[PDB]
């Protein structure tokens, strides 16, 4: 019967991945597994999650200019 | 400018505001607006005077982009030289053009013309004794060339092999090349009496890419672009019809040598003994003053120690002085030493007939240097909607690869990860149930996938035959009749076989479940299998390409650079992110967890005589 | 939409303010126009009688196919209080609102009417090329900062702190530029009448200072829509706080005046869109590249192509452009929508997309008669690119809040998981991993019962 700081997103498991690896990389991430489509993610790092995630997926997407 | 003060909107064109191009008063009849920037040509196709622009704009311009209502065109060197070679002077270029705009033709783009179009035809590669010239009817044009001196009325013999470079220098400097052959005039080579069978009837667009090509009463070397399907072959024996002098066609694979040399025998008036074939297993030449011979580029490009028999027909070919080469697939000549053999072989007409004019690397425009410009690019579009070749509906399927594959998806090398994110279960299932479903419909699929482990496993897995590189001929034959005959047989698996030039039963359906990198031949190469279909003349018909990919993969990144150059062509690529029935269909492949989590194990765990008796 | 709009805002009044603001007759006409047909009719039939009136009559009036027209048309008559109905004798006895009755009476016969259509002082300027230049002139103006071009003129802080104050277009202080929201590019969707009404509206909710009085600016407002263009009013006969917002709606471009502090002012053609309305410019062509051929000279239509189209070059009758992903993301930075953007699109289709569709869905209906489709004007791979991006722009959704667990009792769990529940703030619950989700709103509650 214990509290902690943290907020939730919503994804599928490729996005849950992605996550799960930048919490390798960085350790102050995401606190703890919920499933395989929730996680509970540190707020003050929250945009950085979104900020890093928008940038790394763009090697899957051709760009020309 | 024309004294015009910029608007507070003309801040996000980065000097592109053509704004100050006074509108005529009747705009509205003519169809063109020209940018000075780029001299970039846009045609709108619903307004009077359409057609009667459009044919003027794809003789003097290159097609960027052709949609349904605006048409891009972009003017070009290469464009203007052909322009000018049909006989169309500057002045009317340029008067045709300010009728046919609404802006007024802006002075940049007039001095592009003038600029490009002078100075066409002061060079000439002329080719005599099986030895290269070239010719300048001005003096001062020979004395002033003096950077690139490979010299061995006016003109002086360059040596054979650098015939590519003085084409590139010449290229560099404003004195492009004239590449014309007068065979009409040309009587040291010995004719042929080959013309075309009176049975044999031509397509109006072959029409129009062979008045392309012999616009002027002479045989311009350069690239004629059709799709499979619409009759390259058939472009390629009117042409030989046309020159009526010795021809060397050079093709990718021994097939296609085989039926290049039927289809001269089928289509057009040409002897057997006329006819010659220069492979591994057939090495006789013909014995008339002048022929056909048919050979693979490998077999001409040979720099290995080849055959005596092979040495002496190689040493006749190289000492005749051939009128006409056909230059099959000429998208892999600018390869390392297929470059070779457009100086090997000296000919006085150079025709590259490809389906697929693009490569992955820069050397595709290489091509203008070694055959010549780009003759004649077939609407894709205008040919699929009147019937000549088959309406395919290219679609995209996203397949969401699963949790446990991702995983060890992230973590993992290229080449271990290619692999992964190609056997993914829902691939699998997407597979399964696109073949259930058109198998349904009374379609013949052919599946690509070019890797071939992934090839055996879908195969085994879904119950249908597959063709790949190491099975032998016999079987792949018999596995063909079968596909195109037994109705049992609706589903071939085909690795990278099918995507190089190889005799197919006709197709209606394609799934793409893996691909060799951002190939963009290959993509096209592969659409190309279902684009001849028997069914064009049936109302309502329609082909159907697939490209299953795995999603958020590097498969998005390699599919979209594929599907570039087929949107390029035109064809919109609709995405399938959801297949009505995945659930319920009877048997799923890899549906429990746990014939999954076993298909990731096995994905993973693949990666004195008498001394003579001792020997 | 429009009437709507102006219907909720005079519902919002209160009846003691609607009885004051039925005094000037100009004001009953504009109301009047704005109520149903059917209303207007039992208004107009209701008006030359003194006596009384019976529901029961105009419930016989209705024919039996449009009864629901008329519940519509007593409720919105009765919410506005133009009716006050009578229980007398036992019958449902209906009197029209008696201000508003001798209003709309001087109005239509002539009469009193203090002025509240105006006086005109007969010395008059062009409409076309200085009273609709100058209208034109300040729209643009406002627009053109709105959607965020560069401008060497900018509005004033009046419509600068309105535009700021708005559910519309946020500003950050931190970069310092004034940025679009989804109601900004929305705002851009409906035709300016409306426009002008969101913005009326908007400056309406915002006047609650007591240097404004709501009822006269109503009036004035419901006075500049009953006005004729192209000939000046003089202003003796408006009040000050009249007086100020008339020089509020001459920096909004409504009104055009010669001078400050003029005793005349020249309403312009936008006073007279503020009652109702009434190839085109701006007319697009998409294809399967996704290259946009927009037939627009006008710097305003160009300035909103730029939010989501990558320009490439301009000529007179169109600006090439090409969408992008990075431009849809730039819209969708800004909180635009897919579904407003393709309806955008849609709204400014060419008429050669729109026959290409016909003759399509014609191909169409005599192949497949069974099944009918819509008139899909532009093409579908652009509309599904575009919803595309917007769901990889929309992959992940976060809330924050608090999850709640090591709990070593079940029931305590399930308690408070039900009690979330109850509340309705509960995102996730699950008795497998004993965790429950709450919103940040809804943590509160939760913390409150779990303390006590």
């Amino acid at each position: 019967a214990r509290a902690r700081k943290g907020a939730l997103v919503q994804c599928d498991p490729s996005i849950k991945a992605l996550i799960l690896q930048i919490d390798a990389k960085m350790s102050d991430i995401v606190l703890e597994e919920l499933d395989d489509t929730h996680l509970l993610v540190n707020p003050s790092k929250v945009e950085f999650v979104k900020h890093e995630l928008n940038r790394l997926l763009s090697k899957n997407i051709y760009n020309p200019m | 400018p024309a004294d015009f003060v910029p608007d507070s909107v003309s801040g996000m064109f980065r000097s592109h505001d053509f704004s100050y191009l006074r509108l005529r008063p009747d705009h509205a009849s003519r169809p063109l607006w020209i940018s000075p920037s780029d001299g970039r040509i846009i045609l709108e196709s619903f307004s009077p005077l359409a057609e009667q622009a459009q044919d003027f704009l794809v003789t003097i311009a290159e097609p960027i982009s052709r949609p349904s209502h605006i048409h891009e065109y972009k003017i070009t060197a290469y464009s203007l030289y052909a322009a000018v070679s049909v006989g169309l002077e500057t002045d009317d270029i340029i008067s045709v053009l300010d009728r046919l705009s609404k802006v007024p033709v802006a002075e940049s783009i007039i001095n592009f013309i003038k600029g490009a179009t002078i100075s066409y035809g002061k060079v000439k590669l002329v080719i005599k004794h099986n030895r290269y010239f070239v010719e300048t009817t001005q003096a001062d044009i020979l004395q002033m060339l003096l950077n690139d001196s490979v010299i061995g009325v006016h003109s002086f013999e360059i040596a054979n092999e650098s015939v590519e470079v003085v084409k590139k220098r010449c290229q560099e400097i404003d004195y492009p090349v004239l590449e014309e052959y007068d065979f009409r005039n040309d009587h040291r080579n010995p004719d042929l009496d080959i013309d075309l069978k009176p049975s044999t009837q031509i397509r109006p667009y072959q029409e129009k890419s062979l008045s392309k090509m012999f616009g002027n009463g002479r045989a311009r070397s350069g690239i004629i672009v059709l799709p499979c399907g619409a009759g390259k072959t058939l472009v390629g024996i009117t042409a030989a019809c046309t020159i009526k002098k010795s021809v060397i066609v050079l093709c990718t694979s021994s097939v296609s040598v085989m039926q290049w040399r039927q289809q001269f025998l089928q289509w057009c008036t040409l002897q057997p003994e006329n006819c010659a074939v220069f492979t591994s297993d057939n090495k006789e030449m013909f014995q008339t003053e002048s022929g056909l011979v048919v050979s693979t580029y490998s077999m001409v490009a040979n720099t290995r120690n080849r055959s005596h028999d092979s040495q002496k027909v190689m040493d006749f070919l190289t000492g005749r002085e051939w009128g006409f080469i056909i230059l099959d697939e000429v998208h892999v000549v600018p390869a390392a030493m297929f470059r070779r053999v457009v100086s090997t072989i000296a000919a006085h007409a150079k025709l590259g007939l490809t389906a697929t004019l693009v490569r992955e690397d820069d050397k595709i425009g290489d091509l203008n240097f070694l055959i010549g410009p780009k003759l004649y690019e077939a609407n894709w579009m205008e040919l699929s909607q009147k019937g000549h070749i088959a309406n395919v509906q290219c679609a995209e399927v996203w397949c969401p690869m699963t949790a446990e594959f991702y995983q060890e998806y992230l973590r993992e090398t290229a080449r271990k990860r290619m692999l992964l994110y190609i056997m993914n279960p829902t691939k699998f299932q997407a597979c399964q149930f696109l073949i259930q479903y058109h198998e349904r419909r009374g379609d013949k699929i052919i599946v690509f996938s070019d890797n071939v482990y992934a090839l055996q496993e879908y195969a085994l897995k879904m119950g249908k035959p597959f063709i790949y590189g190491s099975t032998p001929q016999q079987e792949r034959m018999n596995i063909l009749q079968n596909f195109q005959y037994n109705d049992q047989i609706n589903t071939i698996f085909l690795s990278k076989v099918g995507d190089t030039s190889i005799d197919l039963p006709e197709a209606t359906c394609l799934i793409q479940i893996s691909s060799h990198y951002g190939s963009r031949r290959q993509e096209a190469q592969r659409l190309g299998r279902i684009l001849r279909a028997k069914r064009r003349n049936d109302e309502g018909f329609n082909a159907f390409f697939y490209s299953l990919v795995s999603k958020d993969t590097q498969e998005m990144y390699y599919s979209t650079k594929r599907q570039a150059f087929l949107v390029d062509q035109g064809y919109a690529f609709k995405v399938i992110t959801h297949l009505h029935g995945m659930e319920n269909i009877p048997n799923l492949a890899y549906a429990s967890p746990r014939e999954r989590r076993e298909l990731l194990q096995e994905v993973l765990l693949k990666n004195h005589p008498l001394i003579r008796k001792m020997y | 939409s429009l009437k709507h709009s102006v219907t909720q805002y005079l519902e919002e009044i209160p009846q003691q303010v609607q009885n004051r603001l039925y005094t000037s007759p100009a004001t009953c006409l504009a109301i009047y126009r704005i109520l149903p047909p059917l209303a207007k009719f039992f208004i107009m039939a209701m008006v030359f009688n003194e006596n009384e009136v019976p529901l029961l009559d105009l419930d016989k009036w209705v024919n039996s196919n449009g009864k629901l027209q008329f519940q519509n048309a007593i409720k919105s008559m009765k919410s506005l209080h133009l009716l006050i109905p009578n229980k007398s004798s036992g019958t449902l006895m209906i009197n029209l609102n008696p201000t508003f009755k001798i209003s709309l009476r001087n109005a239509l016969t002539g009469g009193e009417v203090q002025n509240s259509f105006g006086v005109v002082v007969e010395e008059n300027v062009v409409s076309l090329d200085l009273l609709d230049e100058y209208s034109a002139n300040k729209w643009e103006t406002i627009l053109h900062f709105m959607v965020g071009t560069p401008l060497a003129k900018i509005p004033s802080e009046k419509v600068l702190n309105l535009l700021k104050h708005s559910k519309l277009m946020e500003e950050v202080n931190s970069t310092g530029e004034f940025k679009i929201t989804n109601e900004g590019f929305q705002f851009l969707l409906q035709e300016i009448n409306s426009q002008l009404w969101t913005l009326l509206l908007q400056y309406l909710k915002m006047i609650e200072t007591s240097k404004m009085d709501l009822v006269d600016v109503l009036h004035f407002i419901f006075m500049l829509g009953a006005l004729e263009v192209g000939k000046a009013y003089k202003i003796d006969a408006l009040s000050e706080t009249q007086r100020i917002m008339l020089q509020d709606m001459r920096d909004y471009g409504l009104v055009f005046q010669k001078h400050s502090n003029d005793s005349i002012f020249y309403p312009t053609k936008l006073a007279l869109m503020l009652t109702s309305d009434t190839i085109p410019d701006g007319s697009l062509i998409v294809e399967t590249n996704f290259k946009i051929y927009s037939y627009s000279n006008s710097p305003l239509q160009i300035a909103v192509l730029s939010l989501f189209v990558h320009l490439k070059a301009r000529f007179v009758n169109m600006v090439l452009g090409q969408i992008t992903r990075e431009s849809i993301r730039r819209a969708l930075t800004n909180g635009i929508t897919a579904d407003q953007i393709i309806a955008y699109l849609e709204t400014h289709a060419h008429p050669q997309m729109r026959r290409l569709a016909e003759e399509k869905l014609e191909k169409k209906l005599e192949l497949d008669p069974n099944c009918k489709e819509p008139l899909q004007v532009l093409p579908p791979t652009v509309v599904d690119q575009i919803r595309l991006w917007q769901l990889e722009l929309d992959r992940v959704i976060t809330y924050e809040g608090s999850l709640y667990s090591d709990f070593e009792t079940s029931q305590e769990y399930n308690l408070l998981s039900k009690y979330a529940q109850d509340i309705g703030v509960l995102l996730w619950k699950d008795d497998k991993k004993k965790k429950f989700f709450i919103s940040k709103e809804g943590n509160s509650q939760v913390l409150d019962f779990a303390k006590r």
